[PDB]
């Protein structure tokens, strides 16, 4: 198929493996999650413009709106975590081992 | 929380699950999962303690990762099929991604690693919603995509779920972690029979929802979250120890109780398809589940652990808690095995 | 060279994702996602998605990454071997992919991909006095009634949800 | 699969309308009024055959009728037409509203010398009917034989023989 | 193409003026001047999230000048007034539960 | 790692000993790499050297189990001249069990691994004989 | 109801103007005589090509030429 | 649990965005409208098991319309043979493939 | 004022659209002969190029149907120079 689809899929896998490998922060995890959303947006848009399927032109906007509301919800969870522990470090979220 | 806002948020959870159930378009499936997650986050943060914020954060991360993999599977479906119908998937990579995403949304092993943490972190009512109502939408999608699910993948996920949910509860004393590992093992039972007969999947789902709803309602009616706090139930309300006894002996798959019905019908539909080793290992691994259930019954009903002196004040007060459908859910979770061919209503 | 412009922007897109996914800090991670959103917007604009690329710049980069940098400023102090090593690992893997698909005009990472530029797959017609993508987005109100109902309800519920869970009571 | 069957280069040679888009836009309404019938035969052949290789003679009749249209303009009303399309050609969006006096000159000379009436608002957008002599295309999508459907259910629904037949449940 | 030339020209002029503003006052070698978490507000985050969600509702509202050209005007007018009504209901709920307070 | 099992099982029993030994060694080494990857996944080692030490230790342990399993089974199939016989894989399974007891530095773990892994390898041989399906394709 | 309306117009005139303008926007297109002409102009805007019909022999309402009398007309739009 | 409420109540909630051959705004066809219509009218009602084997040809034509893999492979072959013949000096491009021929209309 | 002027602008838009309607048959005939010219040129050059390749059918359609498929951008402008390629394939997008 098209060559750009390989690159957008590989960008999704890069932000996947970044989201699937935490370093220290939770904000870096949310940035990798929204990079995954960005690659979904681009790849869906290239398919829909590529096929001239008219009605699905409203699909990437709905993807954007729902996952940005999801991003706001995750930022609110991050705010509550950082207010509890002082930092957004994921190693402070460890009380559920016992 | 405001009771009006609580009712509107619970209707939004139910509405997201219904939007996954009824819709024919993949974007509406993804919208239904987004609505479900977005509305169930405040139910987990009802009490506003740091364990609920931790549990809601871990739940958010896992369900968000699953929702992004789900939309990636939908996008590769639009690549290789040019359409959006919720049916079989037209690519094995999209099938693998969607099976992983739905296994993460269920919390099946090896993506099980959020379920006991999030279940312990949140209250018993929100844990009841998480372990019963949230299993409806991904099993609906798995019911809808079963002509394209890879068999080796779903059976690997199922046996890994059953074994890990068996060995998980053997080390536990907290009741919510026990119910969560029970959930992992029972979702393994449900998806092991999916590509053979999904009517038995729906049967196992309904019987498991009834039994888990019974156990969480008993835990809310006794306000017990540990094994050792559940132990004092014989000195407070002795009928509750009988009910947790019959319900835990049901959930282990012991005849003549109706928790034997799902796994027996699953073995009955897997031996038809010339699989003998796999339901044998499933049935033998269910003894671990039954072992920590028997641990709970020894601690609660079959023996009498020592109580304290302040129990004498609680002798003077009745249960004012709304034990909603607890006799109904108790009778359905134990005495339903003579009505076993009622499973044809799920065909 | 100029016929490969969407491919060049997609390679810049992957390089930016390898950049912020290495995660040096959420500050520079946000900057890398901003640069990546800009070049992916360029990718969208070069197929004819003018409204959707301006939706990138106006909604994604315009509100959401603003809220991410706003929260990064407010919930993190003001600013390695592993970061730069994983960065050069991702850069070498992506340039080896580029080298393979430019020397063979064919590659198979997971699926098979053509090595020519993606100008080949375009249509040879016109859309008249309208844009097809603009009229499909205008169809959100006439044809997309239920989609508007569930999206507006999810946003209303989202306002309710954030006001409940950030209250702390 | 099959070799695609293209027409030759001699099947595609026709005397072109080598005028600009503002020239075509200036006499567009008189072109729609006067060159109605072969244009509509062509667009009906084009939406029914769904193949431009089945439409070459109709396109050649379109080109011949357009050439005769502009030759009939050029012999009688060349200078008001040139005055009109130059003023149409000046504008970037090529507005009709900017050039109403040159339009009045051109329409006046055309009605006086050629008898052509410029159509009213609404007329060129009408769905007309076309009398063709070619047969209707029996399968323009070249659709092959459809698969036969699964057999439907029939008969009165009798009870289940000896109940559920589930191991020992006699009902 | 002309847009890309214009963007590169604007970026080049901006970068050239930044280079002048940092390097031209480094010509005149001056003296060597040797002499010698943050507090969190919830209201800043709530105004940022309220902006984000209202901007998403704006993202729904932006194709209205194109939506007015439709043939299904009863449905289009209904869903247009319904989206602006849900934006107003979000604003009213943001009002009454003390969300717009001390940054009103 | 499916083609590893393909290039293991297709070879007749008691014919080519070094190739079967290396095929089972590769199967064991791949499974040990999987166990090592999950062990360094869920549990963080104290450094890089301790992590690659645990990785190499588990990988060589499972590779030695696979090597001595395939070697003992092929030598037993040669000295007994019964190629489609589960006692050969029973002796191979007990040899792999004694190997695991040697690697884990304990005798009772070796005896239990002898018994259970020998019965497991016998069951795998009988599944190869009668065609037993663990991931059975849906037919009804 | 008029004392409260004067009270809220004295206290909060911005919100009174807001709810009044929004109320007119809700209820007024159902009462306007020109709401019909919005539909009639939007459906009579020719974005596509008017693909003609094969003349079978009995279509008296479909014209054969644009300047024929029968067919849909836009005299109402020229006049209003 | 596909509770088909849209067919029970007779509402069109999401059937319209489902396929490319549905009713589009201003009658815009997709790039593979005919192929998708042929595959859908092939596979309608016969079930998915019979559609995997009895509608293979329409589905392969429709997938090759969507992704254009055989088309781009054939164009790669023609262009690679062309560049190889320019490399060998056995071919020269015609004036209608060099930009010196004053295009048709 | 906006009522009178937008009604007049809708009338002018309908006039412009009818000019487009009246011109579309000539432009459609030109477009048909355009794409058939370019495909016949590509076919004759495929015949004069693909002779050294063993087992090459010139003009073999990759679709099993014998229906006319709309020509792709690479099918028309694949053998032509990159200037005409860019002028056809990004010319409208890059136009100002
Ligand atoms: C169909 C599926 C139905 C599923 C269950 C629906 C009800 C439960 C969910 C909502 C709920 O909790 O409602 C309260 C609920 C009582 O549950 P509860 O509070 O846990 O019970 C504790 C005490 O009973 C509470 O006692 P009380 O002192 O507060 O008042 C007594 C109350 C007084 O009742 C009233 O006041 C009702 C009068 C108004 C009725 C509605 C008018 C509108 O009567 C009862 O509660 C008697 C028990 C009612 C039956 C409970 C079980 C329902 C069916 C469950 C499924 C059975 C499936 C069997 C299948 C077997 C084979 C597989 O139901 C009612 O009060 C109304 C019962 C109506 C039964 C209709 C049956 C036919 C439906 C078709
Ligand atoms: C053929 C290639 C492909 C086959 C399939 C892929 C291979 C996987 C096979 C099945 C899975 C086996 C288990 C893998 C993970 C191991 C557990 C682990 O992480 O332990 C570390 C850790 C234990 O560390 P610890 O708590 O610190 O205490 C240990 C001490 O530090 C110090 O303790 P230590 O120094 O004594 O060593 C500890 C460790 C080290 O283990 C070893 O050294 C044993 C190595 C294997 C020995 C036997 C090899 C036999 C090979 C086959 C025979 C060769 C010839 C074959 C010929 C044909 C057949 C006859 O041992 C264990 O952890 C034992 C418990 C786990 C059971 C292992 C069962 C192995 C089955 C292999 C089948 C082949 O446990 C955890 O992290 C538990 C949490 C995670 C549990 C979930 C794991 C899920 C794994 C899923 C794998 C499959 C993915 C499916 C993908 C598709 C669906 C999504
Ligand atoms: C499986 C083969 C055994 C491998 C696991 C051994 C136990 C874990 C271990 O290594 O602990 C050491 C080590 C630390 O343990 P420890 O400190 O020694 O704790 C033991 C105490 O000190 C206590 O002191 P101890 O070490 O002296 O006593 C330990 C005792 C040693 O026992 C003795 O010394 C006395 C008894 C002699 C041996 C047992 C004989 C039983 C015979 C079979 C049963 C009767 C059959 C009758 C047949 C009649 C007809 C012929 O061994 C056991 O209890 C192990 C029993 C077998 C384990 C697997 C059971 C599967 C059951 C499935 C359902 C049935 O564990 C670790 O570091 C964890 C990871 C170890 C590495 C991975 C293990 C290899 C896995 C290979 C893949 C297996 C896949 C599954 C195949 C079978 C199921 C389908
Ligand atoms: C004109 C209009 C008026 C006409 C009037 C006509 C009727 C006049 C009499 C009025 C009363 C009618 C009562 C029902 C009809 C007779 C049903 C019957 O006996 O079926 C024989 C049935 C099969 O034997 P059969 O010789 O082949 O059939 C003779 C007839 O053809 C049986 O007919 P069939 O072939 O059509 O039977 C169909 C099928 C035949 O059965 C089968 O195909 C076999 C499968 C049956 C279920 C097996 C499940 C096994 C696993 C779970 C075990 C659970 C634990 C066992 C009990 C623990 C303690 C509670 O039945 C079932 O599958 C139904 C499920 C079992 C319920 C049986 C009816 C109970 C009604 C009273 C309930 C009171 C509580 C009883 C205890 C609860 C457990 C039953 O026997 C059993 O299944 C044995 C279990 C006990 C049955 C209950 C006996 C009914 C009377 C009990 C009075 C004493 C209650 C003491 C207090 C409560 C307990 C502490
Ligand atoms: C054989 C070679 C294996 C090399 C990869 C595993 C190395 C390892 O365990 O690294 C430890 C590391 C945890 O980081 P650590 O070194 O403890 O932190 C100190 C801060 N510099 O752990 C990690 O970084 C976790 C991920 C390491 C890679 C696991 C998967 C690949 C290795 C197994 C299959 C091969
Ligand atoms: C045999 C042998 O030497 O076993 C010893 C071993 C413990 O070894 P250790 O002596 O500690 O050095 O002991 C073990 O490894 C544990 C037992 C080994 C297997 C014994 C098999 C027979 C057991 C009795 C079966 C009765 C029925
Ligand atoms: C207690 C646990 C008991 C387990 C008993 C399992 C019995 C064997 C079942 C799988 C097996 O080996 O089947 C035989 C089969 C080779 O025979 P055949 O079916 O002809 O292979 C062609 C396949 N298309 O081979 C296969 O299908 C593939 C080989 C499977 C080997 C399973 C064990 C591998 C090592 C552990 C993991
Ligand atoms: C049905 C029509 C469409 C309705 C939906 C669309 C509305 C569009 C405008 C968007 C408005 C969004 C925000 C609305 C919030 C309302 C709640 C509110 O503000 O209550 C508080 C306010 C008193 O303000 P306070 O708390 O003191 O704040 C300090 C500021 N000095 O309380 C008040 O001042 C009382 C406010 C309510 C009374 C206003 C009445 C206006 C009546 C005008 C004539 C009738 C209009 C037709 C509609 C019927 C209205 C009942």
């Amino acid at each position: 198929m098209s060559l750009v689809y390989m690159n957008i899929m590989m960008a999704f896998t890069v932000s996947l493996t970044g989201l699937l490998m935490y370093r220290s922060h939770l904000m870096s995890s949310l940035l990798c999650l929204e990079g995954m959303m960005l690659s979904l947006f681009i790849l869906a848009t290239l398919m829909i413009l590529n096929s001239h399927f008219t009605l699905a032109s409203m699909m990437p906007i709905i993807l954007l709106v729902f996952a940005a509301c999801e991003a706001a919800l995750g930022l609110s969870l991050l705010v509550m975590v950082s207010n509890t522990y002082g930092t957004d470090y994921v190693q402070n979220l460890n009380l559920l081992q016992c | 929380m405001n009771p009006i806002i609580l009712i509107i948020i619970l209707m939004t959870v139910m509405l997201g699950t219904i939007i996954v159930m009824i819709s024919t378009h993949w974007l509406l499936i993804w919208i239904g999962f987004e609505m479900n997650m977005l509305a169930i986050i405040p139910i987990m943060m009802k009490k506003h303690n740091p364990r609920a914020t931790e549990a809601s954060t871990k739940y958010f991360l896992t369900q968000s990762t699953a929702s992004m993999l789900l939309m990636m599977a939908i996008i590769i479906n639009l690549m290789f099929s040019g359409q959006w119908t919720v049916m079989k998937l037209f690519n094995p990579m999209a099938s693998m991604l969607m099976t992983m995403a739905l296994a993460m949304k269920l919390g099946m092993a090896p993506f099980h690693f959020w379920v006991p943490e999030v279940t312990q972190g949140i209250p018993l009512s929100s844990g009841l919603i998480l372990l019963t109502w949230q299993k409806l939408a991904p099993m609906s999608v798995l019911y809808q995509i079963l002509p394209s699910i890879n068999l080796d993948l779903i059976l690997t996920l199922s046996i890994l779920s059953i074994t890990i949910g068996g060995w998980g509860g053997l080390n536990q004393t907290q009741l919510r972690k026990i119910m969560a590992y029970s959930s992992i093992a029972h979702m393994g039972w449900m998806t092991a029979v999916l590509l053979y007969n999904p009517t038995m999947t729906l049967l196992n789902l309904i019987i498991y929802i009834i039994m888990t709803s019974t156990m969480f309602t008993l835990f809310m009616a006794n306000s017990t979250t540990t094994t050792l706090s559940l132990s004092h139930t014989w000195n407070k309300a002795p009928i509750m120890t009988i009910l947790v006894l019959i319900t835990l002996l049901s959930m282990g798959g012991l005849p003549p109780l109706s928790g034997f019905m799902p796994k027996w019908m699953i073995i009955q539909e897997m031996t038809k398809n010339d699989s003998i080793i796999l339901p044998t290992l499933m049935a033998i691994t269910a003894l671990l589940n039954l072992y920590f259930y028997m641990r709970l019954t020894y601690s609660t009903a079959l023996t009498m652990f020592p109580s304290t002196n302040n129990m004498k004040m609680k002798w003077q007060f009745p249960t004012t808690k709304r034990m909603t459908l607890l006799p109904t859910m108790t009778v359905l979770s134990t005495m339903l095995l003579p009505l076993t061919p009622i499973l044809s209503i799920l065909e | 060279m100029m016929t490969y412009i969407v491919f060049i922007l997609s390679i810049i897109f992957v390089m930016g994702f390898v950049g912020f996914s290495s995660k040096p800090s959420p500050i520079y991670g946000g900057l890398g996602l901003i640069v990546s959103g800009g070049v992916g917007c360029g990718i969208v604009l070069n197929f004819g998605g003018s409204f959707l690329g301006l939706m990138v710049f106006l909604i994604y980069l315009g509100g959401m990454m603003v809220v991410f940098g706003y929260t990064t400023a407010m919930a993190t102090e003001q600013y390695n071997k592993v970061v730069l090593g994983t960065f050069i690992t991702g850069l070498l893997m992506e340039f080896l992919m580029v080298y393979y698909v430019l020397k063979d005009k064919e590659v198979e990472i997971v699926f098979k991909f053509n090595g020519m530029g993606d100008w080949v797959i375009y249509d040879t017609g016109d859309s008249g006095f309208f844009s097809e993508e603009a009229m499909g987005i205008a169809a959100l109100y006439s044809y997309g009634t239920w989609l508007v109902i569930v999206t507006g309800w999810s946003l209303l519920i989202g306002v309710v949800v954030i006001m409940e869970i950030t209250r702390g009571n | 699969p099959g070799i695609v069957e293209l027409p030759s280069l001699e099947d595609l040679k026709v005397q072109e309308v080598k005028v600009s888009s503002s020239v075509l836009k200036a006499a567009a309404h008189h072109y729609g009024a006067q060159c109605d019938k072969p244009n509509k035969e062509f667009m009906l052949c084009r939406w029914e055959e769904k193949d431009p290789r089945r439409c070459l003679e109709e396109g050649k009749l379109v080109n011949q009728c357009a050439l005769e249209f502009f030759r009939q303009i050029k012999r009688h009303c060349a200078e008001p037409f040139t005055e009109y399309w130059t003023c149409i050609d000046y504008s970037g969006l090529q507005l009709f509203r900017r050039c109403r006096k040159e339009q009045a000159q051109f329409d006046k000379c055309v009605l006086d010398k050629l008898g052509w009436v410029r159509p009213d608002l609404g007329e060129l957008s009408k769905v007309t009917k076309v009398k063709t002599d070619r047969p209707l295309p029996e399968n323009p999508y070249h659709s092959r034989a459809r698969p036969e459907p699964n057999p439907e259910v029939e008969g009165d629904l009798k009870p289940a023989r000896h109940g559920s037949r589930l191991f020992f449940w006699t009902m | 193409m002309n847009l890309m030339i214009t963007l590169l020209t604007n970026f080049t002029l901006a970068t050239l003026l930044v280079t002048i503003a940092f390097w031209l006052p480094q010509l005149n070698v001056y003296s060597e001047k040797t002499s010698p978490r943050l507090p969190f507000s919830m209201k800043f985050f709530l105004v940022a999230i309220t902006f984000l969600l209202f901007d998403l509702e704006i993202a729904l509202l932006l194709p209205l000048p194109w939506a007015s050209q439709t043939t299904n005007l009863n449905t289009m007018l209904t869903m247009a007034l319904l989206l602006i009504f849900l934006l107003a209901v979000s604003l009213a709920y943001e009002w009454t539960q003390k969300g717009l307070e001390w940054t009103e | 790692a499916k083609t590893l099992l393909h290039q293991y099982w297709d070879i007749p029993e008691g014919t080519e000993c070094h190739r079967k030994t290396y095929a089972a060694t590769s199967i064991g080494g791949a499974s040990g790499l999987v166990v090592s990857a999950y062990s360094v996944a869920l549990k963080t080692p104290t450094s890089f050297l301790e992590g690659v030490a645990r990785t190499g230790r588990y990988t060589f342990t499972a590779a030695a189990i696979g090597a001595i399993f395939g070697l003992t089974s092929c030598i037993s199939a040669q000295v007994r001249e019964k190629p489609d016989d589960p006692l050969n894989y029973l002796i191979g399974g007990c040899a792999g069990g004694l190997t695991l007891g040697a690697r884990t530095r304990s005798y009772g773990i070796g005896a239990a691994a002898c018994a259970y892994m020998g019965l497991t390898a016998a069951l795998v041989k009988m599944g190869q004989l009668e065609g037993w399906k663990v991931f059975a394709e849906p037919k009804v | 109801v008029a004392a409260f309306l004067k009270n809220v117009w004295a206290k909060e005139p911005v919100l009174v103007a807001s709810f009044a303008i929004a109320g007119l926007a809700v209820i007024l297109p159902t009462l306007s005589p020109y709401t019909k002409y919005s539909l009639m102009i939007n459906r009579a805007t020719p974005y596509n090509y008017p693909v003609p019909l094969r003349d079978d022999g009995n279509m008296p309402d479909v014209p054969s030429h644009p300047q024929d009398p029968q067919g849909p007309s836009l005299e109402w739009l020229k006049r209003l | 649990p596909f509770f088909d409420v849209q067919k029970k109540l007779g509402v069109d909630l999401d059937h319209w965005m489902t396929i490319q051959s549905a009713e589009q705004p201003h009658r815009i066809p997709a790039r593979c409208h005919a192929f998708e219509k042929e595959w859908i009218e092939c596979a309608h009602g016969i079930g998915s098991i019979r559609a995997e084997k009895e509608c293979k040809i329409e589905f392969e034509d429709f997938r090759e319309c969507l992704l254009r893999q055989k088309t781009m492979k054939r164009l790669n072959a023609i262009k690679r043979q062309r560049d190889k013949l320019i490399k060998e000096g056995k071919y020269t491009p015609p004036p209608h493939h060099s930009g010196q021929e004053d295009l048709r209309p | 004022s906006m009522m009178r002027w937008n009604r007049e602008r809708r009338r002018l838009q309908i006039e412009d659209f009818e000019a487009r309607i009246a011109l579309m048959p000539l432009l459609q005939a030109e477009k048909d002969r355009r794409v058939l010219q370019m495909l016949r040129e590509n076919l004759e050059e495929e015949a004069t190029i693909m002779k050294d390749v063993p087992g090459w059918k010139v003009g073999e359609s990759v679709f099993h149907t014998t229906r006319w498929v709309t020509p792709m951008m690479g099918e028309l402008y694949g053998l032509r120079t990159g200037e005409e390629i860019l002028s056809s394939t990004y010319g409208f997008i890059w136009y100002t």
